[PDB]
RNA sequence: UCGCCCAUUAAAGCGGUACGUGAGCUGGGUUCAGAACGUCGUGAGACAGUUCGGUCCAUAUCCGGUGUGGGCGUUAGAGC
RNA sequence: UCGGAGAGAGGCUCGGUGAAAUAGACAUGUCUGUGAAGAUGCGGACUACCUGCACCUGGACAGAAAGACCCUAUGAAGCUU
RNA sequence: CGGUAGGGGAGCGUUCCGUGUUAGGGAGAAACGCGUGCGUGAGCCGCGUUGGACGAAGCGGAAGCGAGAAUGUCGGCUUGA
RNA sequence: GGCCAGUGAGACGAUGGGGGAUAAGCUUCAUCGUCGAGAGGGAAACAGCCCGGAUCACCAGCUAAGGCCCCUAAAUGACCG
RNA sequence: ACCCAGAGCUAGCUGGUUCUCCCCGAAAUGCGUUGAGGCGCAGCAGUUGACUGGACAUCUAGGGGUAAAGCACUGUUUCG
RNA sequence: AGGGUGAAAAGAACCCCCAUCGGGGAGUGAAAUAGAACAUGAAACCGUAAGCUCUCAAGCAGUGGGAGGGGGACCAGACCCUGACCGCGUGCCUGUUGAAGAAUGAGCCGGCGACUCAUAGGCAGUGGCUUGGUUAAGGGAACCCACCGGAGCCGUAGCGA
């Protein structure tokens, strides 16, 4: 029945405004201190994920009004 | 008949680092397009060029890379820009893309 | 009304005798598939990524107030003395 | 005729490739006579004697008898059947039209 | 199997044929369950280590073979 | 050794009754060659009238039981610490 | 314009429903067996015999809708004889 | 870039090598051919070699690879060894 | 033990999967995997949109340390 | 597991074979090429009759060529049945790098016998509305159905935990 949503993955993939799907980097919890300044910086932030992935994203969790450039 | 056969004490390595010449000689480069991932300094760095912690040599200004020699046996890499650049749509490639623009403008 | 694919009946029909399932494998039996989003027991995305800050143990997400409307998007709909732009008139 | 040769005897009737432009009574001449016979009979140096041409006419346009081409690999479940209708003519030879040309016969 | 030995003998050849032949035979050996010895195993159990005991099917369709008929053939038909 | 003779019950023939496992289709030779590396069926030779009945089991990788050995399955079950 | 896995396009039939208590039908329907018609094919179309009352198109609709393989399964009948 | 597949056992040959005994119709990589999924002709038969890529019809013609005593298409052709 | 029920248990395993014509047409690789005869993503099919110009051919420029060659370096080696 | 003579039992008086069974005439009936084993009556399997044709052959049984013979109460260089002898031609399926395979499966013939349905999500094709669109339950001389029901849902603002 009514397709129930994957709340394991679905807390891990928001979407964008204009409807992309983003996750945050993985890396910076713990043994921080033998990393650089550097690349905490880089792993901070958000991107998109890959385009390979996102049919799994998408099938995981159906009620997301994620656009694929369309 | 059947003996045992003698295990080795081999069977390791690290898979190809990729270092090399990334961009060319006398070819395209921008401000921050990295030329060499050389493990050591085996080409030295030029004029307009930068060198990283890694011995990266990198390209500071656009221009074409240029290796130039060094003295008693060495290698550099300067980057200079080039002057004027023309094209002549009398060309094979230029008569062609317009022909080809043409033939889309056309069906449609 | 498009018809369908009564899938096969015949190898002419095209999806015939295995029915475009190719040969054998845990795709091709009958009865569900697999999880959906796994990746085959290596790690998979959703559970090798970390949890978007706020949701990650309670703080309800920024669920909006307010209700926005725009200056531009009232010009549109057009009164002279525009007896109280509210709830009630919009 | 049609790139096919026929040994052709007045008052009698041949199957062709069907006639492209032909209508179903029509007559026509046929200006590729490479032989010509009798009792002193006439072979040709070149092609065509010369001004030889046979003289016959179109009766029907009827096609051929059907012949079935059948595609067929082993185990591949490649069963593909599938008929052809080859259109032919059918054509009335009326006389041969004199040769007057390079006698031969000893 | 091979081998050694006794008595011989012209001589006691060596191999292939699914190490010929089990819808031809045998079942002593080796691959089931029982039981024991040595050993390995904390134990259940184990060991081309050893020992005793332990169910071997079949009416021949075809080819193939050994026999044996019948038909027909051999130019008219027969017996020698 | 090293077989031989004879008696019964079959086998064989006649009359009566009348099964079976098996079976893609079977107009179903030998030799050597070939090929999924061991062919009545493919190549070359050779041999061979058509068809019963009695006997014989070398082949049809003959029949019988989706190997019980071996290994696989993130199979099952017993037993041990 | 060769084509396995495989994808895309275009169709044929099957029973039942709307149109339709249609015409066609005890001067012969469904069926069943034969055709020196047709189509690229699935299939179509006319025939007079057996048969003894159902029931085409066309335009549409819906599925218990197409079989040679499952050591399938039910029934019939062989082979061995 | 959207929608939606199969594949993830490969094989042989040429070359460059490794492993092996510079044994294997052995094995493992790299580059290319064919098979796989490709009929036809040459190779007696002969997936993988050579030629050549089968839309369909013709009782027409020219040729590739390869051949011209007979089985069995074409020279019991030529001149020199 | 049997009988009935959960129960059409599950089976990444084997077998099987039915009418016709036309168009295109693979792969047997890399990566990870309690994974190795499974699966994921990439690679290679189809289909449908968008962006442009390449493809095959010839000719220049670049950095290479391989076949070759060599004994100045690193080893190895024979004779004086 | 095992239904269907006929409208009506009118279910066969009598005669013949004859101990029975059953059969042939008769009679009934639209029909007994409806006779109780009875309605339509396919295939396998078993025969009987006619046309051609095999006993020096070798063969996945066909196919291209076709000698000689036979036709159909309908005058054909047309058509059909047989087929002297020639050339070609390694059963199907599954499943494989590769199967004529001596790998698997089927004795044969007929039936039954497998990607469905419900609900949701994505995408495509088509249609309606675009004063944005749409109603759910629920109500309807029931079910469909005019016609109501705007409760909700989707779109109209993002950014950040």
């Amino acid at each position: 029945y009514k397709m129930k949503t994957h709340k394991a993955s679905a807390k891990r993939f928001r979407v964008t405004g204009k409807g992309k799907i983003v996750r945050r980097r993985a890396g910076k919890q713990h043994l921080l201190a033998k990393k650089n300044t550097k690349r905490k910086n880089r792993l901070s932030k958000l991107i998109q994920v890959d385009r390979s992935d996102y049919d799994n994203v998408i099938g995981a969790l159906p009620y997301l009004k994620v656009n694929r450039k369309v | 008949h059947k003996k045992g056969a003698g295990s080795t004490k081999n069977g390791r390595d690290s898979k190809g680092q990729r270092l090399g010449v990334k961009i060319y000689g006398d070819q395209v480069a921008k401000p921050g397009a990295i030329i060499i991932r050389q493990r050591g300094t085996k080409f030295h760095p030029g004029k307009n060029v930068g060198i990283g912690k890694d011995h990266t040599i990198f390209a500071l200004i656009d221009g074409l890379v240029k290796f130039e020699k060094y003295g008693p046996d060495k290698k550099k890499v300067s980057v200079y820009p080039r002057e004027i650049q023309p094209e002549n749509p009398n060309s094979y490639r230029a008569r062609k893309r317009e022909n080809f623009r043409l033939q889309r403008e056309k069906k449609k | 009304r498009k018809k369908g694919k009564r899938k096969g009946r015949g190898h002419a029909a095209g999806q015939g005798g295995s029915c475009g399932f190719g040969m054998r494998g845990q795709k091709s039996r009958s009865g569900p598939g697999i999880m959906r989003g796994f990746e085959g027991g290596q790690m998979p995305l959703y559970r090798r990524i970390p949890k978007l800050r706020g949701i990650a143990g309670g703080m309800r997400a920024g669920l909006p107030k307010y209700v926005p409307i725009n200056l531009r998007d009232i010009e549109v709909a057009g009164f002279k003395e525009g007896e109280e732009v509210s709830l009630e008139s919009l | 005729i049609g790139s096919r040769q026929y040994i052709v005897i007045p008052g009698r009737w041949i199957y062709t490739q069907r006639l492209k432009g032909a209508t179903v009574n029509d007559k026509i001449v046929l200006n590729k006579v490479l032989l010509v016979g009798t009792k002193a009979s006439t072979y040709i140096g070149t092609p065509i004697v010369t001004n030889a041409a046979v003289h016959a006419v179109v009766e029907e346009q009827l096609l051929d008898d059907k012949v079935i081409v059948f595609k067929y690999k082993k185990k591949k479940n490649y069963r593909r059947n599938i008929g052809h209708r080859q259109p032919i003519t059918r054509i009335k030879i009326t006389g041969i039209t004199g040769y007057e040309d390079y006698p031969a016969s000893t």
